[PDB]
């Protein structure tokens, strides 16, 4: 089998790399450090504005204004 | 202006609600200037 | 649609002449739609003789309609009575009657005066009896 | 309406310059100048059922940026394979041959 | 055929009405009935005689103005009510239109001309397929909006079609187009009692295809596309000829078989909902399917044709046995009726 | 009459400065004239009505004012180097005015004490609290109808069986 | 949009006259067939636009891929059958009577 | 139909309320007949293919008789809740909307007066 | 104008009743490029770029290209005057102008007012299409994967049919 | 549907997206996204045939926030009046006809 592969390299040398990417682009998502932050990065973004709840002193988290120490605070996106 | 003929009651809103209808583009410029309505109507389609 | 409705609303042996016009028109209606078919399939060999087919299948069921109208008209105006099957029986006899002439056909006569009376004489019936037909589902 | 102005103004300049062919020239048999390419056919509705298959993969550059990433990724790949599965099924029957 | 595309295209021919079945959002019901379309195409020009192309080709322009038909109808709804499917506010003309289209790619009433013809350029098989395998999903979409649709129309459709498939088939000797009628026949009872009682459509159809089934599965047995074909069925193979018998008798409405039960019910459904007048006119004609039944009766068991001298050849060599579908369908259709209040 | 505020009512002093300058003293508007736009929205998207949020919005008209107000006495040379080239763009960007942001940015960290937002410091919901009782019944929803009453009980062997032709079942 | 809505329901109408009168060739009424779908998915792609209803804007296009395959199907039997006559004539599909 | 009623089991074949129903004796004439139906389709399988009729696949006669009559245990016990279910939703109908379904008094034939036609 | 629209949907019946009088087959296919192009230019105006431009893309060069292709290797036989055709497709061009002549006087009219564009957001991205058809990929994946099967159970018909 | 494949493998593929009061995509509302939904919680419960008579004030709503008809027909008045008033001068184009009247922000 192995040595099949060095005459399709030789001749026929395109269908080996369309099945050599084809591939590997679906074992990078599954293998890497990084792909986590795709769904992340994309969901940081805010299109739509985001409305405000209303106090109910319930809500410790919540971070009732936009430079407190709380919420989704991004250090991360930074040096991604 | 523009009514007083009879059985018309001026702000008859059609719906039944009494919830604040979004105005719909026409309703809001349509019987003033024909460039208003296209500005609002085609202002954007038409390119920047 | 209104019209051909008001054919029931007057007493039937009354006012014949709407009647008759009523009734004519549904046959006629009936006459272009079946000549229609006919032509549609099994057509013609020139649009003349379709448009000539057209009428013949139109004035034959026009006649129909007509000599049902009046048959049962009359029969009833002249019997008096003016709820009675037969009023419609002799009707429908007379109808399948004008088939069978419009068809140059002694025994279509037959078949068609028995069988196209006794239609109509249950349709008087169903009219009579309040039948329903085509009925909502009340289940 | 600029691109109005701008595709109706391009298509006058074509219009004129045939317009000027054939008045500014102002017999003699100077005019005087077929089976199945059942292979163009097939050809042809390939090209349609892969023309399709753009249509539905030019939604990619909106898709990337939706939140289920991996969703889309993983939908996409299937149709980017079904799709080169039947070409190559093509190639064994060997339609994409001439 | 490659096994792998006969794999695809039975796939979809089986994934088609599946997905109509299942879905609720009509437009996943209408590709649900295209795939049905795309997938049966193929294995009719199986032969590609010149028969053939001619059913194809007919077959797919029927279905394919049907489909856009019943397309217009969801775009249509969509602009009178957000919704992508019917509901009770629905325009009358929005579901009347559902009705016609549907009736067309079921084939019943004025528009059964296409049906007669394709079933008669298509293999036994192909032809089982193409009358029972390919009406479950019409149907499906007509018992679901069943409460909405007319029942005036219905029923005329339904009247129509008994009596197109009864007088139609009264001429016909071929066998494959004998079936054809009959299958418009009980596909109009089946329309008939849908704006009434769903369910009774239901089994007005499992027991015609529990019927017809059998009754195909014979047809080719000895693949005899003629009476006088069929007729010769007690030299070729002689027990069949006893369940073709009742099998055939049963298809029409004679009373102790299973094949009353539909007819029964149904006509007690729509005296229950007073059309007596429909119901009665029905019953009638439906007594004109049984003199053609009853005619090939006479040719295949109760009269015994001549046959020719190579019968003898084909009775020496061991006929290739029938499924035992065959058998467990022939009975359960042929004598099930004394267990008819739990089939209802 | 479908009630519709007097056009006198409506009348508020405007920000009326072209976008440009809004986007570029916008993170500090979210940073300073925040407790006073964000109750707005917290009426505007519980009470869905313009008709009823107005005062908050005068409030949003104000604070925005009073924002730039300091700007324009406070650092405002500074500010007017920063958007007049920032409007040079076609998009506006950012990317391209950044050596005129620190510029005015320092001028304001040591002038009023402001601190630009770090990058995901406005897409946070912050709660707001507020007096505005909730707008019950919002879509003045009509009151709905009753459920289909509920048969109950127990199965228990059919009646007599299936009533069915004959068939003593 | 009312209005315009209705020009494009009699454009399917009018294919629909087409598609159900036949005459000649068949690749005409193929063609014809194809008039309808792009009736239906303007109107579609109309209504889905002006409801602002995004989530439906999928069917505009799945309308049109499975009508792109309806084609290739029917076109595929059109070439059949001018392999078979060569002509492409509804007329000579009769051999079923 | 039946269908839409509360509590509906979207795809299942018997709930388990129809647990509270009796099951199905065996030898209910029923499951009875669907085993002599069985042992009919079993003997004309073997007509069909030409084999002894009684004597032949007696493992299959087997299979049928037995096939049909589990078949048949199954089904009829819930044809039968769907009887059940029937009265369940009928009578109690009857009774939340009473007034539709009074309750009437039929006077003594003394009092009744059916008129006499004579036959002479 | 105003009349943005309409004008065009009055092109598109055209170019639909001149496919439906059933002209010569590549004169017609002409035809349905043409109200492609115009149906294409409607949805453009709605702002559905995308949808727009789709049609423009696929079923304008990619489907009906085809079709007129096969039209060329047959069905091209190209053997009455497409010009009396013509004559009647000028009939109707004025006698559709009859059925809204009617309901011209009768009278929504006057051209077309506000009946287009009813509702949008005079703030605010992400509204456009595309965004929405990109759902195949999120919440509805299911119109996505039988399309595929649309696709890919096609060529094995095609094949099949044309074997 | 007919066969409820769906609900019962718990599956929902083909029910997110059968209204206008759907998900929409990045939480775009669709037009009458308020009324569809009221429309639709009051007929929940309560069979269609009994969805069809006393839920009929929010279809008839319904009905308006999408075909929007009704009003047509109000302003369609409108406009002959204002065009009949005109032509005899009775009416003039307002100041807004007229244009400024303060165009703001
Ligand atoms: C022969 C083989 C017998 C094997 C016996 C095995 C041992 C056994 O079963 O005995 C104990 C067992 C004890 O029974 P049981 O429950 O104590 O009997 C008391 C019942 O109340 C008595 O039963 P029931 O009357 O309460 O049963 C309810 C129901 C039970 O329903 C049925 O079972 C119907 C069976 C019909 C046979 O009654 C009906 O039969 C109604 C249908 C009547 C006929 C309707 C159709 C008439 C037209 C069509 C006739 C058939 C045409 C066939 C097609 C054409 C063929 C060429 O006996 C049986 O159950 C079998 C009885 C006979 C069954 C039919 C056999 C034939
Ligand atoms: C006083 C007595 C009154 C009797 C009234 C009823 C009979 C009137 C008959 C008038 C003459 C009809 C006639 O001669 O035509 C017979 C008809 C057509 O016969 P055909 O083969 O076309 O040849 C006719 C050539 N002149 O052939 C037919 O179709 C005849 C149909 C009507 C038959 C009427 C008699 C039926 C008797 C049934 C008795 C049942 C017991
Ligand atoms: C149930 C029992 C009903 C018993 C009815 C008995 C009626 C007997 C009447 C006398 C016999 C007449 C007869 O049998 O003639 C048959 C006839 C012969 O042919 P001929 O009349 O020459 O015309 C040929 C048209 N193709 O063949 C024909 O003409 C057939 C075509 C004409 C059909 C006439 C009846 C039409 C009924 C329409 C009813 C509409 C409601
Ligand atoms: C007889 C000789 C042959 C004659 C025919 C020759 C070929 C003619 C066609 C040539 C190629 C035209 C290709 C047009 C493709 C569609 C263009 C398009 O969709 O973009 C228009 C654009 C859409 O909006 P958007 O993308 O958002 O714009 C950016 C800012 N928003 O913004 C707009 O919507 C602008 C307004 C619509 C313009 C669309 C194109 C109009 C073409 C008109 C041709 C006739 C000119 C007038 C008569
Ligand atoms: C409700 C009653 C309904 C009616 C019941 C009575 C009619 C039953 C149906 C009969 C229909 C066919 C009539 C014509 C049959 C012709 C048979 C024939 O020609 O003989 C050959 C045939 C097969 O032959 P083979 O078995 O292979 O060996 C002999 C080779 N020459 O030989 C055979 O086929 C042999 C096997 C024939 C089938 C046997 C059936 C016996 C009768 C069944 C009666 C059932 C009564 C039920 C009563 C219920 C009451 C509630
Ligand atoms: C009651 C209900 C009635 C419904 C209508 C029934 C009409 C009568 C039906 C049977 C007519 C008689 C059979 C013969 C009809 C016929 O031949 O016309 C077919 C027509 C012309 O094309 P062709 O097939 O070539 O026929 C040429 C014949 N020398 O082929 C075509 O017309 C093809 C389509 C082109 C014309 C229509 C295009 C759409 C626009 C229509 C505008 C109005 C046209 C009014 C006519």
């Amino acid at each position: 089998i192995s040595a099949f592969l060095k005459n399709a390299w030789a001749k026929e040398p395109v269908l080996v790399v369309s099945f050599s990417v084809w591939g590997l682009a679906i074992i990078m998502p599954m293998i890497s450090p990084y792909t986590k932050y795709a769904s992340m990065i994309n969901k940081a973004t805010p299109y739509n504005y985001p409305v405000p709840v209303r106090d109910d002193g319930n809500m410790p988290d919540v971070p009732s204004h936009p430079q407190d120490p709380l919420g989704p605070s991004l250090d991360w996106l930074k040096n991604l | 202006i523009m009514k007083d003929v009879p059985n018309w009651k001026v702000g008859e809103s059609v719906f039944h609600t009494t919830r604040w209808v979004p105005p719909l583009i026409g309703e809001m410029y349509g019987l003033r200037t024909k460039e208003e309505m296209s500005n609002a109507n085609f202002g954007f389609t038409w390119y920047t | 649609k209104r019209f051909f409705e008001s054919y029931h609303e007057v007493p039937d042996g009354t006012q014949c002449h709407r009647k008759t016009y009523i009734t004519t028109a549904l046959g006629g209606i009936c006459g272009i739609i079946g000549s229609a078919y006919s032509v549609s399939l099994n057509p013609a060999d020139s649009t003349l003789e379709a448009v000539a087919r057209v009428g013949r299948y139109t004035f034959t069921a026009a006649a129909i309609g007509a000599m049902f109208g009046l048959t049962t008209c009359v029969s009833a105006q002249v019997r008096e009575k003016p709820d009675d099957p037969l009023n419609y029986f002799i009707g429908g006899c007379a109808g399948g009657l004008t088939l069978g002439a419009r068809t140059h056909s002694y025994g279509t006569a037959a078949m068609g005066c028995v069988y196209m009376g006794t239609a109509a004489a249950l349709f008087k019936i169903g009219k009579l009896e309040g039948w329903e037909l085509f009925p909502t589902p009340k289940v | 309406m600029n691109l109005y102005t701008v595709i109706f103004i391009n298509i006058l300049l074509s219009l004129t310059l045939i317009l000027v062919a054939f008045w500014l020239p102002q017999y003699s048999e100077k005019a005087n100048p077929l089976p199945f390419s059942m292979k163009f056919f097939l050809v042809a509705i390939t090209f349609l059922l892969f023309d399709l298959e753009i249509a539905l993969l030019l939604p990619l550059p909106w898709a990337i940026q939706t939140i289920k990433t991996s969703t889309m990724m993983i939908m996409a790949f299937i149709l980017v394979t079904i799709l080169s599965l039947g070409l190559a099924y093509e190639w064994t029957q060997k339609g994409l041959e001439w | 055929m490659n096994p792998i595309t006969l794999a695809i295209i039975y796939f979809t021919i089986f994934l088609g009405p599946v997905i109509t079945m299942s879905s609720t959002n009509l437009m996943l019901m209408w590709v649900g009935l295209e795939f049905s379309l795309l997938a049966i195409i193929p294995m009719l020009i199986n032969k590609k005689n010149p028969r053939s192309t001619e059913a194809a080709t007919k077959y797919f322009v029927t279905q394919a103005t049907a489909s856009m038909i019943i397309l217009l109808a969801i775009v249509l709804n969509y602009k009178q009510l957000g919704t992508w499917m019917f509901q009770q506010q629905t325009n009358g003309l929005i579901l009347n239109m559902t009705l016609m289209a549907l009736s067309m790619k079921l084939g019943l009433a004025p528009f059964h001309f296409w049906l007669p013809e394709v079933t008669q350029g298509i293999p036994l098989h192909m032809g089982l397929i193409l009358l029972t395998w390919q009406k479950i999903a019409p149907l499906s979409i007509l018992i679901q909006i069943y409460p909405l649709l007319n029942s005036t129309i219905i029923l005329m459709l339904a009247i129509t079609s008994i009596f197109m498939g009864a007088w139609g088939g009264l001429n016909q000797t071929q066998m494959r187009k004998i079936m054809a009628y009959s299958s418009i026949a009980h596909m109009g009872w089946m329309l008939a009692i849908l704006p009434y009682n769903p369910s009774l459509t239901l089994l007005n159809l499992m027991i015609y295809i529990i019927l017809t089934a059998p009754m195909f599965m014979a047809l080719m047995l000895n693949n005899s596309m003629t009476i006088n074909s069929i007729s010769l069925l007690w030299n070729k193979t002689p027990a069949m000829l006893t369940m073709i018998s009742l099998m055939l008798l049963s298809l029409g409405g004679l009373p102790p078989l299973t094949g009353f039960l539909p007819k029964w019910i149904i006509i007690t459904e729509l005296m229950k909902n007073n059309c007596l007048i429909m119901a009665t006119l029905m019953a009638m004609m439906a007594l004109l399917n049984l003199f053609f039944y009853t005619r090939l009766i006479y040719s295949t068991s109760l009269t015994m044709f001549p046959t020719n001298n190579n019968s003898k050849m084909m009775t020496h060599q061991t006929k290739t046995k029938p499924n035992l579908m065959f058998s467990t369908l022939a009975i359960m259709s042929t004598m099930t009726l004394p267990l008819a209040p739990q089939l209802i | 009459i479908v009630e519709l505020p007097t056009l006198e009512e409506l009348k508020v002093e405007e920000v009326k400065v072209s976008s440009a300058v809004l986007k570029a003293a916008a993170h500090h508007y979210g940073a300073q004239c925040d407790k006073t736009n964000k109750e707005f929205m917290l009426c505007r998207w519980e009470e869905k009505d313009p008709r009823r949020c107005l005062k908050e919005g005068k409030l949003v008209n104000g604070c925005a004012l009073n924002f730039f107000r300091q700007i324009k006495s406070h650092c405002a040379e500074p500010f007017t180097e920063y958007w007049t080239c920032l409007d040079y763009s076609n998009m506006q960007l950012f990317r391209h005015c950044r050596q005129q942001q620190a510029k005015f940015d320092q001028c304001v960290l040591d002038k009023l004490g402001w601190v630009r937002p770090d990058l995901g410091q406005l897409s946070k919901v912050t709660k707001v609290k507020t007096d505005r009782p909730l707008p019950e019944n919002p879509y003045h929803s009509r009151a709905r109808p009753e459920p289909n009453p509920v048969i109950e009980g127990d199965l228990k062997p059919a009646k007599h069986g299936t009533r069915f032709f004959f068939w003593t079942v | 949009m009312p209005s315009t809505f209705f020009n494009l329901t009699m454009a399917f109408s009018l294919s629909l006259l087409g598609t159900l009168m036949f005459r000649s060739h068949l690749m005409s009424t193929l063609l014809c067939l194809e008039g309808m779908v792009l009736s239906l998915f303007i109107m579609t792609s109309v209504t889905s636009l002006n409801s602002n209803s995004m989530s439906s804007m999928p069917i505009p296009i799945t309308i049109l891929v499975f009508a792109a395959c309806e084609a290739a199907v029917g076109l595929a039997l059109l070439v059949k059958v001018s392999n078979t006559y060569g002509t492409d004539y509804v007329q000579n599909l009769n051999l079923l009577q | 139909m039946m269908n839409g009623r509360p509590g509906h089991e979207p795809l299942k074949f018997l709930p388990d309320e129809a647990r509270s129903l009796p099951p199905p004796k065996l030898n209910d004439p029923r499951l009875v007949y669907m085993g002599l139906l069985g042992y009919c389709t079993g003997l004309m399988d073997n007509m069909l293919r030409m084999r002894p009729v009684m004597r032949a696949g007696l493992h299959r006669q087997l299979l049928f008789v037995t096939s049909f009559v589990f078949a048949g245990y199954f089904y009829l016990k819930r044809q039968n809740y769907l009887y059940a279910v029937k009265d369940h939703d009928m009578f109690g109908y009857i009774k939340l909307h009473p007034e539709d379904f009074p309750e009437k008094e039929k006077k003594t034939y003394a009092e009744i007066l059916e008129p006499f036609h004579p036959v002479r | 104008m105003n009349n943005y629209i309409f004008v065009l949907s009055s092109l598109f019946l055209v170019g639909c009743l001149g496919l439906a009088l059933k002209p010569s087959p590549i004169y017609g296919g002409l035809g349905l490029i043409v109200s492609g192009f115009v149906g294409c230019l409607m949805v453009l105006g709605f702002g559905g770029s995308f949808l727009g431009l789709m049609v423009f893309l696929i079923y304008l060069g990619g489907m009906l290209v085809v079709f007129g292709y096969t039209t060329a290797m047959a069905t091209e036989e190209y053997p009455g005057s497409n010009w009396l055709i013509l004559g009647f497709l000028v009939l109707g061009v004025i006698m559709e102008v009859f059925l809204i002549c009617v309901l011209n006087y009768y009278d929504l009219g006057d051209g077309l007012g506000d009946w287009l564009m009813y509702e949008v957001d005079d703030v605010g991205v992400m509204l456009e299409g595309g965004i929405g058809v990109a759902a195949m990929y999120s919440c509805a994946t299911w119109m996505m994967v039988v399309a595929g099967w649309s696709l890919f159970a096609g060529i094995f018909i095609i094949i099949e049919i044309t074997r | 549907p007919f066969l409820d494949i769906q609900k019962k493998l718990g599956i929902s593929l083909d029910r997110h997206f059968m209204f206008l009061s759907a998900e929409q995509p990045y939480k775009n509302a669709a037009r009458c996204h308020a009324f569809e939904k009221e429309w639709i919680e009051c007929a929940h419960g309560i069979g269609g045939t009994r969805a069809k008579k006393e839920c009929k004030i929010e279809f008839d709503d319904f009905e308006e926030c999408l075909l929007r008809y009704k009003t047509m027909r109000r302003m369609h008045d409108i406009k002959k009046q204002r065009e009949k008033l005109m032509k005899e001068g009775k009416y003039t184009p307002p100041p807004h006809h007229s244009g400024r009247e303060e165009p703001r922000p």
